[PDB]
């Protein structure tokens, strides 16, 4: 009476282990545990989304409005929330676009499932309901598609691609940020029209180097690349035309020492006198074959000796440090050189082509530039991103990664296959999925119905973040899809969507003239991985933890 | 704010020393820290709060009168706002939430004037000339309350006091209740001056049906239990006599320091009998008077209960002093502290007894209450509030108690003004033209004083979770044309405010919301006198306890 | 554990009769004989009951010998009062002595003028309250600002007697423990 | 420089409401399985050590101390429902939780203001009382056969449904005894006595109209069997009353001390002679009795019993009609009780019990419950309190309604028809009230072990045809009408439930900030 028996036969397992079954409203608590961090994502989706401060134990801060990025640093206790972390991590790695959406949907499917489990629907039927809804959802995304790119390189078409992507992360001004990406995409692409070759594009080609100071308007698009290096011997503006040559060596510019106990041995004074001059003549003789080929800059892979440096700057050969593997490989793709570890003569076919190598003050430190010209184009271009706050450089840099990741979406499938944005693609599926529930019989119809109700979060979120009342903006938009028999045949009611700024009522003046669209490849895997996030959380009825 | 200052550098004080603009900033954050809990409770869109005493007990409260009294603050600059909330509850009885927000913003908006090298003496002078100019403008714009032939100058007054409460939806039912209650308990004093004693009506903490089905008692309801269970509970028939006694009726000892001493043991039993008999002689003459109902402040011993059970008299013990004066005042009796007269004899006259039509004891959810109705000489009233529990009824008790004070003032002073931040927005347009006339440095003081008055209509929109600038800009547009009305009624664009349930600007006279002008007068002076007290402080000297 | 002890500890000889029908006779009457013996000891110890207005020669006996009592260490507390009729606190303390004398008959209540007590005593320090016990001074109390001053009451004086060990904490005669009959009547009805 | 000794930090915004609504859901989850005829039982470990086995809602909530302050508003609803009626306590908690649970995704999702929801609940409550008035009907109150099945409705959830034939007769005779003519039924539970006797058999019981005392006579010569007893109630002790004046006697002569003790004997002699002025046969006193006074009452045969409680003396007064008189001088023949009989003291080894029976319409009785343990005696005793609690309202008002989820379903169907007809901003929370009444039928079905998705789906189509008396059976789970079985409850239970559920939701929905540290 004074004390319970405190759960007998509990010594089967350790004291730290705990069980969590579906009963006792614990599945409702797991939905509430998702609801804690899901509401943090409500303020972070859309162009009016708000970034988030995340102070780690080390003190490294990252400011961001994306989900996959913010969830990396937060240490999570609930395992069901970690499914959303790895689900968004999969979204960032594969497609690099549409992660707030994964969280927003996989969280609202669990929200509407709170009503379904409370009604009395078995968990097995819930998975069958969303799977049958998923097959119809992915089918209709291919049907209501409009428009296509059909050209890899164009000035006006890239404005339709990059601009709606970076509009979520650090909107700012539209033109100054979009032109930096569309100019850099055209440099790296192998155009090769009327040849029948397979296109190819690498995410690691376009890379952004962060430099403090300046303003966002002063950002330029560099053909080549840049490091924060210092030439050792001398600096040269290189005002001499008639382009220079490039030779890349991965080994250090020094005498190839013996790997096993390299030690001097001098038996008599005759070897003592010649050993000091032998190293000078040997290093000089190797530079003669290198210098006669007309090379004026050599990129070293490791530490360079002083004696080798004395003969390099004699003939005015520039030295560059790249003490890492990937930093040396990215530079060969610009000039198109084939490195060889030997210290002999570079082959003439393997020598690279760089016209000028300038050294100027951008951020107060010494930097080396490798700008090419219109002739003999190169790939793996960089973008000089100027800004005041280092935290803003980090989020804008990842926005270029999201934009570069969107360019990857054009290579693998047959084409662009753009969709209407601004909630139009979500609100259209609500009517189609609702009609699909009426066609199918059985107790799964409520699962099909709640699956459509979960898609309202995109227009509800954009209306809440835009400072508008969602009770008036949402049903005003339903009138465009509740309508029938209106004059025009060629119907233009599909482009109606929400609006962040402007006219009252809100149905946007089309997403058309506005030139904002969404990618099909993002919506396919996002709805697939979001449904898998809700499937794995709803399919499990018992959870076991340890130590907490 | 940044860091702690040096502790008595070549000054030799046992406590702490601080000076400069740092303490002036701490007073602003101190007034804003205590005002943030009052922000969300303002207006009908505000929500209630609960204060936990770390013993399980909690109480729901909306008004900042008792909230700040319960919140034990140690900073003395915040204590003035705590006492300001208690001060405004005593005199006016309404607007405790508004003076804290107004006084805090006047100090907050004046904080910018401090670092402009404007002295506080010049700032308060600019505030004071704006005050007396605002009081005269309030005296020009207000209106008397006979107002119209229909009443509804009292049904609409109750809605303003009843708003922002749990029973604000039921204010249509309770509006008729409060006006019928205070019109019954009026009195006469000072040769024609009518008074309305607040708290004279009995607010009972009943549980049961709902707040909508709360029956208004046409008479006073005494909250006390019956002595014995074998007594008659219901007494019918007209002209029921009410006896109000206060003397000690239980058997008591002799004088406070005397000792009973007797040699003859024969009379030892006789002195015991007369001590038991002398207390029953008082009960004998009350039965001869024929008092059906008798009420006593002190206890009632079993020696007296047998006579009341036999003669069918309703004896009730454990009455309080303040209640029996209202029973005697309502039923027409007079308070009897002891039975005597100018002559040497001891007797009881029938004129001391009151009169009422019916007395019935009722029980509802373990709450026995004696319902006294039909007082012949003067009417009375009581309100039986019904809800979930006692802690929810405490909010209703404060809601009703504040409603009586507001309806008290509109009858004592017929002048009223509309709500919804009308006068707060009208004074800004009046003071801007006056600020340019005075010329010199007081323009910024009068201007920033006017900007601080706009916080009342702004807080109504912020707590509503709607767009505030559109409502303020539209309210600004109509009030801007009021000063330039160009008289020849067609004097429109005045007496308008915010409508939060719909989000539009409509006429407050037709909407049915008003407030007395005297509440605006005392709130502005008490808010400015509190602002004068905080601005004039320069350096703090906190002495640690020995 | 305390529920079994409250049956006997929290009931006097008059209150122990309540449990005559409920509890066992041998359990109850065994304790009533114990409490009855304690009542008889207090009657034998009741050697006092009014203020002893004494004079000095006698002090050397009344105040001190008494404090020894039987000298079985039968000690006796002796509250002395150096009275001064000009002071207002002295007349208040004289009333408390006679009131407490009628209740606590075992404790001796002594009074004497302060001018006759000590040669050239400071009038400002009067009224003075001394408490002797077995010849030793237990408490040399100063003027009644500690006990409220001018607003001193009978409840404050009885509380002081418990601190010096003159009266037990749970004594039925103390006003703190001596609840009114009307108070206990309401408790039984609401129980 | 904290500025606040009581929670300078604050939990404001929507997170305070999540803690409030989730706490309101948690108090309903621990008693979700405590509804219907197949409901389970619970055990509570109080710190004093007195265990109790309970299924009624009021006994569960009152013995559970909760640290969450917002939850405590839900804990007190069963306390309010108990003192008002005494039946239907569990439905108020789960209904209030479903209203708060259904109204949760509107501030999060729709961002609708709370004060608009407050207006929506009042109009729903106004329509809820309207349709309950339409669904209810009157019946005859004087038919004893009809009263048995109404008492059996609340008994069906409890353990004593197996003895429902005995419990209905046990409670129907008791409530009719204390009932009188004069709110037309002013009788009160305080007059009804229920003495718990461990041991015996629950099947053997009877409604004796009297007052059962738990003590023995004071002297052995007294006869324990009286044919025509005469009850006289007294407040004065038969002992010598000590004067509160503290009178001291100065004895100088030798005969004074002997005369005092002779006056003590003479006073008890004169006092006992006045008792015999009206020659009683049974005397009752609430105070002690001296051994000197016992001898003088032997000649008259005045049986005395001492240390009787104050409430028991009032219950003895109403049965026998005797008047409580303190002094012994004012005894008259009218003061002496009459129309009493069957005074007998049954010998039981535990304690001595004395019975009473009759031959100023107020009456009283004592229900002697027999069982197997003291804890289940409290269970059957609380069922008696529930047995008469359901019987008061049918006697107060003749109005009557069905139950078993049917009356709650009728509220949801009528509200759902007019919810689409409203077409305004308040219609979203107005639909939540119609969905909130579905928990009760659902709860009943779930406990019964049926499939609630299809049983309630056809129940929607069944009530759409235009009938209201169709409920859900608790054993097998049919859609059979309750007219055949006879599940009927009063209207006051469902009226107090929807009122207390709506009024409790209005209290808790208007909270946005939580603070502590006051220490009043
Ligand atoms: N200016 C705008 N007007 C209307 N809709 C917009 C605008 N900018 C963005 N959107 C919509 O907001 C949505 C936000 O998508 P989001 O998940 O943030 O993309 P990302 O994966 O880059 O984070 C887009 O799908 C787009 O349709
Ligand atoms: N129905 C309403 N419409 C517009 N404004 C209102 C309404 N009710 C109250 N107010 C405003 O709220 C302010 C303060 O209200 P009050 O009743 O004092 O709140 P509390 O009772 O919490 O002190 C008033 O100045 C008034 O203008
Ligand atoms: N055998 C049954 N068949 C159908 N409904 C039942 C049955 N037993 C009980 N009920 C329903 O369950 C409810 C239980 O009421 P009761 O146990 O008295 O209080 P509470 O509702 O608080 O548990 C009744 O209102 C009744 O309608
Ligand atoms: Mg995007
Ligand atoms: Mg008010
Ligand atoms: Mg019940």
């Amino acid at each position: 009476s004074l004390r319970l028996p405190q759960n007998p036969n509990a010594g089967l397992f350790k004291q730290g282990y705990n069980s969590y079954s579906n009963a006792d409203g614990q599945i409702i608590k797991s939905i509430a545990a998702i609801r804690e961090l899901h509401q943090m994502c409500l303020t972070s989706m859309g162009p009016c989304g708000r970034n988030k401060i995340i102070v780690n134990h080390l003190g490294k801060i990252i400011i961001t409005n994306d989900a996959a990025t913010m969830l990396r640093e937060l240490d999570i206790v609930h395992p069901a929330v970690k499914v959303l972390v790895m689900a968004t991590e999969q979204q960032k790695i594969d497609m690099g676009d549409g992660t707030n959406l994964v969280m927003i949907l996989a969280g609202e499917l669990l929200n509407v499932s709170e009503k379904l489990i409370s009604m009395g629907l078995s968990a097995v039927e819930i998975i069958q309901g969303y799977n049958m809804a998923r097959k119809f959802t992915l089918k209709e995304l291919d049907e209501m598609v409009v428009g296509e790119i059909t050209d890899k390189n164009d000035k006006n078409e890239l404005l339709k691609m990059i601009k709606p992507v970076i509009s979520s992360k650090k909107y700012g001004s539209e033109d100054i940020l979009s032109e930096l990406v569309s100019e850099a995409v055209s440099h790296v692409l192998p155009v090769a029209q009327q040849a029948g070759e397979i296109p190819y594009f690498n995410v690691d080609s376009i890379r952004v180097v962060k430099i403090m100071g300046g303003s966002l308007s002063n950002s330029t698009v560099i053909k080549g690349m840049v490091f924060n290096r210092e030439p050792e011997g001398h600096v040269k503006s290189l005002s001499e035309d008639k382009k220079h040559k490039v030779a890349v060596f991965t080994c250090p510019l020094d005498i190839a020492n013996t790997e096993t106990k390299g030690t001097v041995l001098l038996h008599n004074a005759q070897e003592m006198l010649d050993f000091s001059k032998g190293e000078e003549k040997q290093i000089d003789a190797m530079m003669k074959e290198i210098a006669d080929m007309g090379v004026e800059c050599i990129v070293a892979g490791a530490g360079v000796g002083e004696l080798a440096l004395h003969y390099l700057n004699r003939y005015g050969i520039l030295v560059l440090k790249v003490p890492s593997k990937f930093e040396l490989r990215r530079l060969c793709r610009v000039c198109g050189a084939t490195p060889l570890p030997r210290l002999g003569a570079p082959t003439p076919e393997e020598l690279g082509l760089v016209e000028t190598v300038k050294t100027m003050e951008i951020g107060g430190d010494r930097v080396t530039v490798f700008k090419q010209e219109q002739g003999e184009i190169s790939r793996t271009s960089t973008i000089i991103l100027r800004g005041a706050t280092q935290n803003n450089l980090d989020d804008i840099e990842r926005a270029i990664d999201d934009g570069v990741a969107a360019v990857k979406g054009l290579m693998k499938p047959s084409g662009g296959k753009l969709l209407p944005g601004a909630g139009a693609t979500e609100i259209e599926l609500i009517s189609r999925i609702t009609k699909y529930g009426e066609r199918t019989p059985g107790l799964l119809q409520l699962a099909i119905k709640q699956f459509a109700v979960a898609f309202e979060v995109v227009p509800r979120t954009l209306a809440e973040t835009a400072g508008l009342d969602v009770n008036e903006v949402l049903p005003n938009l339903y009138a465009a899809h509740n309508v029938t028999e209106p004059g025009a045949v060629k119907t233009d009611h599909l482009y109606k969507g929400v609006d962040i700024d402007g006219e009252s009522d809100e149905g946007v003046k089309d997403i058309r003239e506005e030139n904002i669209y969404d990618m099909l490849a993002t919506k396919k895997f996002a709805i697939n991985v979001a449904t898998e996030a809700a499937t794995t959380v709803l399919s499990i009825d018992q959870i076991i933890m340890a130590k907490k | 704010q940044l860091f702690n200052n040096s502790r008595s550098d070549t000054l030799f004080l046992g406590g702490e020393k601080i000076s400069g603009d740092d303490i002036r900033n701490q007073n602003v954050l101190a007034t804003m820290a205590v005002a943030n809990v009052v922000k969300s409770s303002l207006g009908p869109v505000g929500l209630d709060k609960m204060l936990v005493d770390d013993i399980g007990d909690f109480t729901v409260t909306n008004d900042g009168a008792t909230i700040l009294s319960l919140l034990d603050v140690q900073h003395p600059a915040g204590k003035i706002l705590v006492e300001l909330a208690q001060q405004q509850d005593r005199e006016i009885g309404d607007g405790t939430t508004s003076v804290v927000i107004i006084a805090s913003e006047l100090l907050k908006r004046a904080n910018e004037l401090v670092k402009n090298k404007i002295h506080p003496t010049t700032i308060i002078t600019g505030f004071r000339v704006a005050l007396r100019e605002a009081i005269r403008f309030i005296n020009e714009v207000l209106s008397t309350s006979v107002d119209t032939l229909g009443k509804e100058t009292l049904i609409n007054i109750a809605k303003t006091s009843m708003s922002s409460k749990i029973i604000g939806a039921d204010s249509d039912f309770f509006s008729n209740m409060v006006v019928d209650a205070l019109l019954a308990v009026k009195t006469q004093n000072s040769k024609g001056e009518i008074k309305y004693p607040v708290k004279a009506v009995n607010v009972l903490k009943a549980h049961g049906k709902s707040a909508t089905e709360s029956l208004l008692v046409p008479g006073y309801a005494l909250n006390c239990t019956v002595a014995s269970q074998a007594m008659p509970k219901r007494i019918a028939g007209g002209n029921v006599k009410i006896a109000c006694l206060d003397l000690n009726l239980q058997k008591a000892r002799m004088a406070m320091g005397v000792q009973i001493n007797i040699d003859d043991p024969e009379q030892l039993e006789q002195i015991r009998k007369r001590e038991a008999g002398i207390v029953l002689e008082r009960v004998k003459k009350i039965i001869d008077a024929g008092a059906q109902v008798v009420l006593t402040t002190k206890g009632i011993d079993d020696l007296c209960l047998k006579e009341f059970v036999e003669a069918k008299i309703m004896g009730v013990r454990r009455c309080k002093k303040e209640d029996l004066r209202r029973i005697a005042r309502a039923t027409g009796a007079t308070l009897v502290s002891s039975m005597s007269n100018l002559e040497g004899e001891e007797t009881f006259e029938s004129s001391y007894l009151g009169l009422c039509d019916e007395v019935v004891q009722a029980k509802f959810s373990d709450d026995e209450c004696i319902l006294i109705k039909g007082t012949s000489k003067h009417s009375s009233s009581s309100i039986i509030l019904r809800g979930a529990n006692d802690y929810s009824l405490d909010e209703m008790e404060r809601s009703l108690h504040d409603s009586l004070s507001v309806v008290k003032r509109t009858l004592e002073s017929g002048n009223v003004v509309p709500g919804g931040g009308c006068v707060e927005a009208a004074l800004n347009i009046y003071l801007d033209n006056f600020a340019t006339t005075v010329g010199s440095r007081e323009q910024l003081a009068i201007a920033e004083f006017a900007a601080a008055l706009l916080i009342i209509p702004k807080t109504l929109a912020v707590n509503a979770a709607k767009d505030s600038s559109e409502l303020v800009a539209k309210l600004r547009s109509y009030h801007a044309a009021s000063q330039m009305a160009k008289p020849e009624k067609r004097r429109s664009y005045r007496n308008y405010g915010l409508d939060l349930i719909r989000g539009k600007i409509v006429d407050e006279i037709h909407a049915g919301v008003l407030e007395p002008t005297i509440s605006k007068v005392k709130s502005l002076k008490s808010a400015l006198e509190a602002c004068v007290a905080i601005l004039r402080i320069d350096t703090m000297i906190t002495v640690d306890p020995e | 554990a305390k529920q079994h002890e409250n049956r006997l500890e929290d009931k006097d000889l008059s209150d122990l009769e309540e449990l005559e029908d409920d509890e066992d006779e041998d359990f109850l009457e065994a304790y009533k004989i114990k409490r009855l013996n304690e009542i008889r000891k207090l009657q034998e110890r009741s050697k006092f009951g009014e203020v002893f207005h004494i004079n000095k020669p006698e002090y050397n006996k009344e105040v001190t010998l008494a404090s020894q009592g039987k000298k079985d260490d039968g000690g006796v507390y002796v509250f002395v009062h150096l009275s001064l009729q000009s002071k207002l606190q002295s007349r208040i303390l004289s009333h408390l002595f006679q009131s407490a004398a009628c209740k606590f008959r075992e404790i001796k209540f002594v009074e004497i003028p302060a001018n006759r007590a000590i040669e050239n005593y400071p009038e400002s320090n009067c009224p003075t309250l001394i408490v002797y016990y077995r010849g030793e001074v237990i408490k040399n109390m100063i003027t009644l600002l500690e006990l409220g001053g001018n607003n001193s009451k009978m409840e404050d004086f009885e509380d002081f007697m418990v601190k010096v060990g003159a009266v037990a904490e749970g004594d039925n005669r103390l006003i703190m423990n001596r609840d009114d009959e009307e108070s206990r009547e309401e408790r039984k009805l609401h129980y | 420089v904290v500025f606040m000794n009581a929670s300078q930090e604050r939990t404001t915004g929507r997170q305070a409401q999540i803690s409030n609504i989730t706490a309101a859901k948690a108090v309903a989850d621990v008693i979700r399985t405590c509804l219907g005829p197949k409901a389970m039982l619970k055990m509570l470990l109080d710190p004093m050590g007195g265990l109790v086995l309970t299924n009624d809602g009021h006994a569960i909530l009152r013995e559970i101390d909760v640290a969450h302050p917002a939850a405590k508003s839900m804990l007190e609803l069963s306390r309010t429902q108990d003192e008002e009626v005494g039946d239907g306590t569990t439905t108020v908690i789960i209904l209030a939780g479903e209203i708060l649970a259904q109204c949760a995704p509107y501030l999060i999702e729709k961002n609708i203001h709370p004060v608009i929801i407050i207006q929506a609940l009042k109009k729903a409550l106004t329509d809820a009382l309207e349709v309950i008035k339409q669904v209810s009907k009157p019946v005859d109150v004087e038919n004893d056969a009809a009263m048995k099945k109404l008492i059996q409705a609340s008994i069906g959830t409890k353990y004593v449904i197996h003895w429902s034939e005995k419990m209905c007769e046990l409670a129907l005779d008791a409530v009719k005894t204390v009932r009188k003519d004069l709110n037309f039924e002013i009788d009160i539970k305080r007059y009804v006595r229920v003495e718990k006797i461990p041991g015996g058999d629950v099947l053997d019981s009877r409604v004796l109209k009297g007052v059962l005392l738990n003590k023995d006579v004071v002297h052995p010569k007294m006869s324990r069997h009286i044919e025509n007893p005469r009850v006289v109630l007294l407040d004065c002790p038969l002992e010598y009353k000590k004067g509160e004046s503290q009178t001291n006697i100065e004895i100088e002569k030798e005969e004074d001390w002997n005369r005092i003790l002779q006056i003590e004997e003479e006073q008890v002699q004169l006092m006992c002679e006045q008792i015999l002025a009206v020659r009683p046969t049974l005397v009752i006193t609430e105070k002690g009795v001296s051994d000197l006074a016992q001898h003088y009452l032997l000649k008259g045969g005045c049986s005395v019993l001492r240390r009787v409680k104050k409430s028991d003396n009032n219950r003895i007064a109403r049965v026998t009609g005797a008047t409580i008189v303190n002094r012994v001088e004012d005894l008259k023949e009218s003061d002496v009780g009459t129309n009493c009989g069957l005074f007998k003291v049954e010998m039981i080894g535990d304690e001595y019990f004395s019975f009473l029976d009759n031959c100023g319409l107020q009456k009283a009785c004592t229900i002697m419950l027999r069982g197997g343990s003291k804890d289940i005696l409290n269970e059957i005793d609380r069922n008696l309190q529930d047995a008469m609690a359901v019987a008061r309202n049918v006697m107060l008002s003749p109005s009557l309604s069905p139950g078993g989820g049917a009356t709650e379903m009728a509220v949801s169907v009528k509200l759902a028809e007019k919810a689409k007809q409203l077409e305004g901003i308040q219609q979203w929370p107005y639909q939540a009230v119609a969905d909130a009444m579905e928990c009760i039928p659902r709860t009943l079905i779930q406990n019964a072990g049926g499939d609630p998705i299809r049983l309630l789906s056809q129940l929607r189509a069944k009530h759409a045809q235009g009938n209201f008396t169709t409920g859900i059976d608790g054993d097998k789970g049919k859609i059979v009408d309750m007219v055949s079985y006879g599940i009927w409850e009063p209207e006051v239970i469902k009226q107090q439930s929807v009122k207390t559920a709506i009024e409790s939701a209005c209290l808790l929905l208007r909270v946005d900030d939580i603070v502590s540290g006051v220490r009043k």
